[PDB]
């Protein structure tokens, strides 16, 4: 398609509207109510241009560039006098009721309305009358509400209802008294409600967790990082001021997590700012806790490790690839144990075998939205992999998208698309032990135990392909539902099967693999997605090693007299009493961690490791994509006594001091090269990000904006002399503003989006090749493995049906986005959002036990009696008791286990 | 058509002459807001174009400026030849009252240009600075050594990949070995500086500590007895990195740094920068703004000229007029403090106007100064300036004609004492200087020390006349333009209107967004012609800030004019130039 | 749009009333006598149109109340200079294609027809000088001439 903007010819896409096409060309058109992820509605009337019928036309007519397709031979003008006057008039009309609030507004300096007021050239007020006002609502602990600043652009309601699928936010009222919020005061119930702080172009919805310790955008030190709160691996921009992690912003990755994060990643960063974190190496000597610096810590640790007869290392899926590899090199490959349980490791290795050996393509997070039917087996996606649930919602709305496409309606005209596809949607079949948050859009939901969900998957795979093993004992109603699922999956051009290791069942993963293989054998374009547990679960599975139980037996038998635990609390993967006894028996325990865990009391040496905000490294997400996260700030810049290093730095220096009695720390690229050389399965992490010698025309990449302030006063209370700027020898970024952050710079890692005239998160449009697409020079991250040429065989281990045995209670896992993650519960802002710890019971089981809803019952697990209140779960199958996984005192390894003497306290 | 409009200047006769001489495809005409024809010339034709411009019927006789630009980070290079670096040559024809900017594009690896010193001798120091700050080598230079930074310096400071701030570098540690090594570097060696040495040529060191108000600097002197056979000035001891700070500060926040370029000039130094930024922004200031800026420029011009005359008289040997001239400076300082709130660096001019309105009672203080000044000036003349000992120390000392002033880029009183009537306020009028009735004094043809001092006295009297006209006719109106890019907006509308608050919020935090263009403004400063050449890449910071100062030209003209004279003649010549080392180094 | 006595001899067709600068509409004409002030009538019309906006799109929702407040100021004689220019710009920028639907063009048709035909009644409301800012002590204002 050929367009002519202000007499200049451009080649665009005819399927795009004029606004996104002109923004992709670098032209500036003001806009409020259009979003690339949400489509065009024509509400704010800000994107007006002047369209001409032909080339020799002078009058023209004001059209809206978001509502006008960028067809071939189009003639428009942006800098026309009438279009400029109308855009300034629209800004003026929006400014008639706006409060004089910019100094006391958290959106100041980050405001789209500020940028568009300046861009339209409106700086003189002639409106002399009153301004309308609105009371505010309490929207919970994460979102702060201020309705006076609203411009009625309907972005919040469109995102929250059409895109996110939420129900409790809406628009109320009339002509100029439109109110946007909840019908009553209460917490916003959506798991993706935190994206409202970037969706809203004004300061109506603001980050309250950031608003506590608020600082402006220009004062932030930003980094490109990966969110560590689950396995999806969404790209984030952590921003820091005065030595504390101030905010998490969404970093655009067109392949993974383009515009949106979930609430756990956006608000669960508060564990970094905890005051109980280790900041210096501490050595235990009797009842004394001697604080050392790094050199004598390495010397002492080297002597005690050299005096030991066998040293073992227990890793974690929390730690990066480099840190786990450094521990594995320090203790040896045969003495390296993964920090997860045997069942967790078996499920994770089976998921990895399915992903990189099953011959079925694993889609990216953005690619999930283009699938025609979704079957979720066992995995509570909204509570474990929430962004996959959001992409599943988009894939479900794909049917309305294609129905509107069949009527020659453009893909950006979202209102007509939703009008045509009223309630028709792509098939979604979710299985769980109880209700999920995807039940409102699911074609079917199966509330059953994990054995029954696995049997349903095996029956689906057998009905799709008769070479798969059959299931005997299917009820006719269950057979009818299986036939419905099979008829939906067989007629889908792009079926998608989503499972994971959080269900606590190997057979669920086997059934999902069988369904994917049966769909692949029919020639369908089937994709499979496995949801892991932690941020680097896939990387720890690829690296491999023994389980935690083998390490505990090695400690208990006396064969290992020294244990090095890397960033693992060890209570989430095994029983606490066994771990405590095995660690107390060992004469040397060294815990390398950034959080104050419970096993540090028995630890002889504690190494103050760095979190993701203070370290660089590589993490492998659930799809096998290696992603590099970069250090945000130097911990020792403010507190000069703080000795907090990277975990791989700690362990590599320890290995060097053990081998040659000299302290060499590392460079990060050396550890990357060591990983690539020693582990050929992790050889793709070299190309995840360029090395520390990468420059943009000779200069580094800036972590903080060019208008960063306070440089001669941030440390003036400690010392009036300005200290040395922190040097970054590990990566290509610099701890200063003397770098490159141009939108046209040839790079893939963007610490933050800023353009002249675009201070809001809309500068990502300037940082993309086309608006709403990918990054201009490719998205960061590289897939570790390609799709295999040949697949697996059918798993013939069909489990027997769930039999409720008397006196034993099967623990059904319940996951919560706020509470199940290990580090997110440590964030103090989560405790208001974290649920109370209950236990779920069937009505029949509660009536048999004589217990009501809310009464306290006590159960003993591994000789430990604990009491919890009771809810009555209607969808939970009898013979099962429902436990919330990852909570205080409930380890995630309890999923799929059994319970004894569960009785009323 | 407004004066800030983008023009290609294809109607200039020099463009047609170059078309008829070198051909249409030989060069590229660039449309800028500089007001000058910008011609991108190929490198191998640069000396041919220079010869052709030097041999025109009305020739381009003065190399106004010569410097470089790092074009690697420049994104908006539409209509421009492909370049990693560029070298620009600003040349002035006074007979036509026109000027032209030649530009030579350079790749990153082939950073060599033919030297321009065979056509203009000021290209020596200009190319030495261009090599020092950008690494561009000039083939055929007599000595291409560093002129701003020490010889033991690594890297070129004005490149875009060079870190600007000292906090980026390690803090300054002075050890014994470091002190010895840097003291060895400052030692003078006859062979390295191109002295080209008789068993009697002794060597003399003047600085670098300097007992005068105009900076600290060195002159190394080759002496036959008392006669100066050769000399080369050593500068760079006062280098503040002001252009690198221009690339480091926003448009609004750079104005205090523009103040300290010529620290005896103040608002005179602020004027060309804000005029060039207003050209970039498309801002035409109202008439009251123009009259206020003219009034403050003339006040600071009288201050600078008073200090210059007092310092010259003190350097001759009479020490009382410095006391009285600093009392008159205190009267000027009273008025300037009342208007702006500061004495020497007011930083009071703004993009689109001035920081505040004139306070109530400014006319009273201007009346006291206008009544005070002329009797004091007449007493200065009768007590010291007509003294025959001062005349013997000054008349005929370091004299040059129109050709030597033109070939060395000398401007101000040194140029006008050669008889050349070239003042910026009358040739290329700016800031409403065409509405003021004043005369431009000129000399007889010879630029003595005494002739320059008497000319500066005459411009002091003419500035008093301009101040009287400003006092009698000051318009009633706004002190700031009504443009959306007026930085900052008027304060009360910021304090009670949300759109004005938004404009102020974004203009003082992120900075105002100048659209990507090039602008240029030259003004008649207190010491000559001062110019700002500002390249904007569409951001809130300057992509390139080039500050041309006349003191650079005068310090470069010193060895040609003081050769064959005495050391006391050199002291008198230094006292009669009206320079400062911040102007030289900046 | 309002029409005068000279337009009374016009056939009630779409093309005939359209060529006079008005619309045939529902063809139910409403007659205004000499006792009715045009400013009060247009204020009533714009108050109806401003309170019956659906709130979707910016120009109607945020410019009809501005016209209502300007007409209220003109009704009590508190009008300031530039009010009628603001009303004319509100007419021009709320026409067809500028708003999401046709409610606001029909809103601004009576306002522009009354400004065109009965401007002397709108001139009578402008009595006070224009004042948007109050004095702030210690800051000299920008006296825009
Ligand atoms: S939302 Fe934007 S325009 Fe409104 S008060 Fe906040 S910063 Fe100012
Ligand atoms: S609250 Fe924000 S996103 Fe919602 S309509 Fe108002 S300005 Fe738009
Ligand atoms: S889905 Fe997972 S990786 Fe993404 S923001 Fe949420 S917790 Fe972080
Ligand atoms: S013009 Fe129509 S769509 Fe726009 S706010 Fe008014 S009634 Fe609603
Ligand atoms: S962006 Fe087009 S009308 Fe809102
Ligand atoms: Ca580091």
């Amino acid at each position: 398609a050929t367009i002519h903007v202000d007499g200049k010819e451009y080649e665009v896409n005819g399927a795009d509207n004029l606004l996104e096409a002109c923004l992709s060309l670098g032209l500036d058109i003001p806009y409020f109510c259009w979003h690339p992820a949400l489509g065009s509605v024509g509400a704010c009337r800000q994107c007006a241009v002047k369209q001409y019928q032909n080339a020799e036309d002078t009058r023209g007519r004001l059209v809206m560039s978001c509502m006008t397709p960028a067809s071939d031979g189009t003639f428009i003008s942006i800098d026309d006098e009438e279009a400029k006057q109308f855009r300034e008039s629209v800004v003026e009309w929006l400014m008639t009721n706006h409060p004089h609030d910019c100094p006391v507004c958290e959106e100041g300096g980050n405001c789209h309305l500020q940028d568009m007021t300046v861009m339209t050239g409106h700086s003189f007020r002639r409106y002399r009358f009153t301004k309308r006002t609105h009371r505010n609502q309490d929207l919970g602990p994460f979102i702060s509400h201020e309705m006076n600043r609203c411009i009625a652009c309907y972005r919040c309601v469109r995102y929250y209802k059409d895109y996110a699928g939420g129900t409790d936010l809406g628009v109320y009222g009339a002509h100029d008294n439109v109110y946007f919020g909840r019908p009553e005061d209460g917490t916003l119930e959506s798991e993706f409600s935190g994206n409202l702080v970037e969706i809203c172009p004004t300061g109506v919805f603001t980050d309250k967790t950031h608003s506590e310790r608020y600082n402006r955008k220009w004062d932030m030190q930003f980094a490109p990082s990966i969110c560590q709160q689950c396995s999806i691996g969404c790209n984030i921009s952590p921003g820091e001021r005065y030595g504390e992690l101030r905010r998490i912003e969404n970093r655009y990755n067109g392949t993974v997590n383009h515009y949106f994060l979930c609430d756990r990643g956006r608000f669960g960063y508060g564990y970094v700012n905890l005051k109980d974190r280790p900041r210096q190496p501490v050595q235990r000597r009797g009842d004394d806790f001697i604080t050392l610096n790094a050199e004598q810590a390495m010397q002492g640790a080297a002597d005690i490790l050299r005096q030991s007869k066998k040293v073992i290392g227990i890793g974690s899926p929390r730690a990066s690839v480099e840190s786990n590899f450094a521990l594995r090199e320090l203790v040896g490959e045969e003495n390296f144990y993964t920090g997860i349980a045997h069942g967790e490791q078996e499920r994770l290795q089976l998921a990895l075998k399915v992903l990189r050996e099953g011959g079925i393509y694993t889609p990216a997070l953005r690619e999930i939205e283009s699938y025609d039917a979704v079957l979720v087996l066992g995995e509570d996606v909204t509570q474990t992999g929430a962004r996959v649930a959001l992409a599943v919602r988009q894939a479900v709305k794909g049917k309305a998208r294609e129905m509107a496409a069949a009527q020659k309606v453009a893909d950006w005209q979202i209102a007509a698309i939703l009008n045509i596809g009223q309630r028709a949607k792509h098939p979604l079949f979710v299985t769980n032990v109880d209700d999920t948050r995807l039940d409102d859009i699911a074609a079917w939901t199966y509330r059953a135990p994990v054995e029954d969900q696995a049997r349903l998957g095996f029956a689906i795979a057998h009905a799709l392909d008769n070479s798969a093993p059959a299931v005997d004992g299917i009820e006719p109603e269950l057979q009818s539902k299986i036939d419905v699922i099979v008829q939906a999956l067989a007629g889908a051009k792009k079926p998608l099967i989503i499972s994971g290791t959080n269900a606590g069942s190997l057979e669920v993963i086997q059934a999902a693999a069988n369904v994917a293989k049966a769909l692949k054998g029919r020639g369908a374009d089937v994709g499979i997605t496995m949801i892991a547990r932690s941020v680097n679960s896939m990387g720890l599975g690829i690296m491999g090693g023994g389980s935690l139980e083998e390490a505990l037996t090695e400690l208990e038998t006396g064969r290992a007299d020294a244990v090095v635990v890397l960033e693992n609390d060890l209570h989430r993967h095994a029983s606490a009493t066994r771990v405590n006894a095995a660690l107390a028996k060992a004469p040397l325990v060294m815990v390398v961690d950034h959080q104050r865990t419970a096993i540090m009391e028995n630890a002889h040496l504690v190494l103050s490791a760095a979190s993701f905000a203070e370290s660089d490294g590589t993490v492998i997400n659930n799809e096998g994509r290696a992603q590099r996260f970069f250090q945000v700030y130097d911990p020792a810049y403010y507190d000069s006594k703080t000795v907090m290093l990277e975990s791989w730095r700690w362990l590599h220096s320890l290995h060097s001091t053990l081998l040659s009695r000299e302290v060499d720390w590392t460079q990060l690229d050396h550890v990357i090269d060591a990983v690539v050389a020693k582990i050929p399965e992790l050889a793709g992490i070299k190309d995840a990000a360029p090395d520390a010698t990468f420059r943009i025309r000779g200069q580094k990449l800036a972590r903080e904006p060019h208008r960063y302030s306070g440089r001669t006063a941030m440390r003036a209370n400690i010392s009036v002399h300005e200290p040395r700027q922190p040097q970054d020898i590990d990566t290509m970024f610099t701890f200063s503003m003397e770098g490159n952050n141009q939108p046209t710079a040839h790079r893939s890692q963007v610490p933050f989006a800023w353009a002249p005239g675009w201070n809001s998160p809309q500068a990502w449009n300037k940082f993309q090749d086309e608006v709403g697409g990918k990054l201009r020079f490719g998205d960061p991250g590289v897939r570790l493995f390609e799709t295999s040429e040949n697949g697996l065989d059918y798993f013939t281990s069909v489990p027997a049906r769930f039999q409720p045995q008397d006196g034993k209670w099967r623990i059904a896992p319940y996951y919560h986005l706020f509470g199940s993650d290990e580090l997110s519960q440590r964030a103090p802002v989560f405790q208001s959002r974290m649920p109370q710890p209950y236990i779920k019971l069937n009505p029949a089981d509660a009536a048999k036990l004589g217990v009501n809803a809310g009464t306290r019952v006590s159960f003993s697990y591994d000789g430990n009696t604990v009491t919890l209140p009771v809810e009555i779960a209607e969808g939970l199958t009898a013979g099962q008791v429902g436990l919330p996984m990852g909570m205080s005192g409930i380890a995630p390894v309890l999923a799929g286990a059994h319970l004894e003497d569960l009785k009323e306290a | 058509e407004p004066a800030w409009q983008t023009r290609d200047h294809l109607d200039d006769p020099v463009i047609g002459e170059l078309r008829n001489r070198f051909g249409p495809d030989a060069f590229t005409v660039q449309a800028t807001r500089t007001g000058v024809p910008v011609v991108w010339i190929k490198r191998e034709q640069l000396l041919e174009v220079g010869d052709f411009l030097k041999k025109l019927p009305k020739p381009y006789v003065m190399l106004f400026d010569l410097h470089g630009m790092d074009e690697r980070l420049r994104t908006h290079r539409e209509g421009l030849p492909a370049a990693d670096f560029s070298v620009f040559y600003h040349l002035i024809s006074i007979d036509r009252n026109r000027d032209i900017m030649l530009k030579v594009a350079l790749a990153e690896n082939d950073l060599h240009v033919p030297t321009f010193t065979k056509l203009f001798p000021n290209a020596n120091w200009y190319e030495r600075e261009t090599w020092d700050l950008f690494g561009i080598t000039f083939d055929g230079h007599p000595n291409l050594r560093r002129i701003m930074m020490p010889q033991t310096w690594k890297g070129h400071p004005l490149r875009k990949d060079y870190p600007a701030r000292a906090t980026e570098f390690s803090p300054f540690e002075l050890t014994k070995a470091k002190q010895d090594l840097e003291m060895e570097a400052l030692t003078f060696k006859p062979e390295e500086w191109g002295m080209k040495r008789n068993e009697d040529f002794m060597f003399l060191n003047l600085g670098p500590n300097h007992p005068s108000a105009h900076g600290a600097f060195r002159i190394v002197l080759q002496l036959d007895g008392e006669e100066i056979v050769d000399c080369v000035p050593d500068i760079g001891y006062h280098h503040r990195g002001a252009e690198k700070m221009g690339e480091r500060q926003s448009w609004h926040s750079y104005i205090p740094y523009t103040d300290r370029i010529e620290y005896l000039g103040g608002c005179v130094n602020e004027m060309p920068y804000v005029l060039a930024v207003e050209k970039l922004a498309g801002i035409t200031v109202p008439d009251r703004v123009n009259v206020i800026r003219v009034m403050l420029s003339e006040l600071f011009r009288i201050n600078s000229h008073l200090l210059y005359i007092s310092t010259f008289i003190q350097d001759v040997g009479a020490m009382t007029p410095v006391f009285f001239a600093f009392t008159d400076r205190q009267k000027i300082y009273d008025l300037v403090e009342a208007i702006t709130g500061f004495r020497m660096h007011p930083a009071w001019f703004r993009i689109g106007g001035v920081a505040h309105d004139l306070p109530r009672g400014w006319d009273r203080l201007l009346r006291e100064f206008l009544d005070w000044m002329p009797k004091r000036l007449a007493s200065y003349e009768k007590a010291a300036l007509q003294n025959t000992i001062l005349k013997g120390r000054s008349q005929g000392v370091a004299a040059y004609g129109a050709k030597e002033a033109l070939e060395w880029g000398t401007t101000g009183a040194g140029l006008r004492a050669t008889g050349i009537d070239f003042d910026v306020r009358k040739a290329r009028p700016y800031s409403g200087y065409e509405n003021f009735d004043f005369e431009i004094p000129v000399g007889g043809g010879v630029s003595d020390c005494y002739t320059r001092v008497m000319l500066k006295v005459e411009e002091l009297r003419q500035s008093l006349r301009i101040l009287e006209q400003c006092l009698n006719n000051m318009p009633e109106g706004p002190f700031k333009a009504d443009h959306p890019l007026t930085t900052p907006p008027p304060k009360e509308r910021t304090l009670q209107h949300i759109e004005t608050l938004i404009t102020h919020f974004l203009q003082v935090s992120w900075g105002p967004v100048m659209p990507a263009n090039e602008s240029f403004q030259m003004i008649e400063a207190t010491k000559g012609i001062n110019s700002y050449y500002l390249t904007s890449d569409g951001s809130t910071m300057s992509y390139r800030t080039r500050i041309r100062t006349p003191s650079y030209a005068h310090l470069q003209q010193i060895p040609a004019a003081i050769r064959g004279s005495l050391v006391s003649d050199l002291i008198v010549y230094l006292g009669s130039i009206d320079f400062v080392m911040s102007d030289v180094d900046r | 749009d309002f029409l005068t006595e000279a337009h009374l001899d016009l056939p009630m067709e779409f093309e005939s009333i359209g060529k006079a600068g008005s619309r045939l509409g529902t063809a139910l004409a409403m007659a205004v006598d000499h006792e009715i002030n045009m400013v009060s009538l247009v204020r009533n019309l714009e108050e109806f149109f401003a309170r019956e906006s659906c709130g979707w799109c910016t120009p109607c929702r945020d410019g009809l109340p501005w016209s209502v407040k300007i007409l209220r100021a003109l009704e009590r004689g508190e009008g300031q200079p530039g009010d009628i220019e603001t009303l004319e710009q509100l007419c021009r920028f709320l026409g067809p294609g500028k708003t999401f639907c046709a409610h606001a063009p029909g809103a601004v048709e009576p306002l522009q027809s009354a400004i065109k035909y009965f401007r002397e009644e709108f001139e009578a409301g402008i009595k006070q000088p224009f004042s948007n800012t109050h004095l702030i002590n210690g800051i000299q204002p920008n006296l825009l001439k």
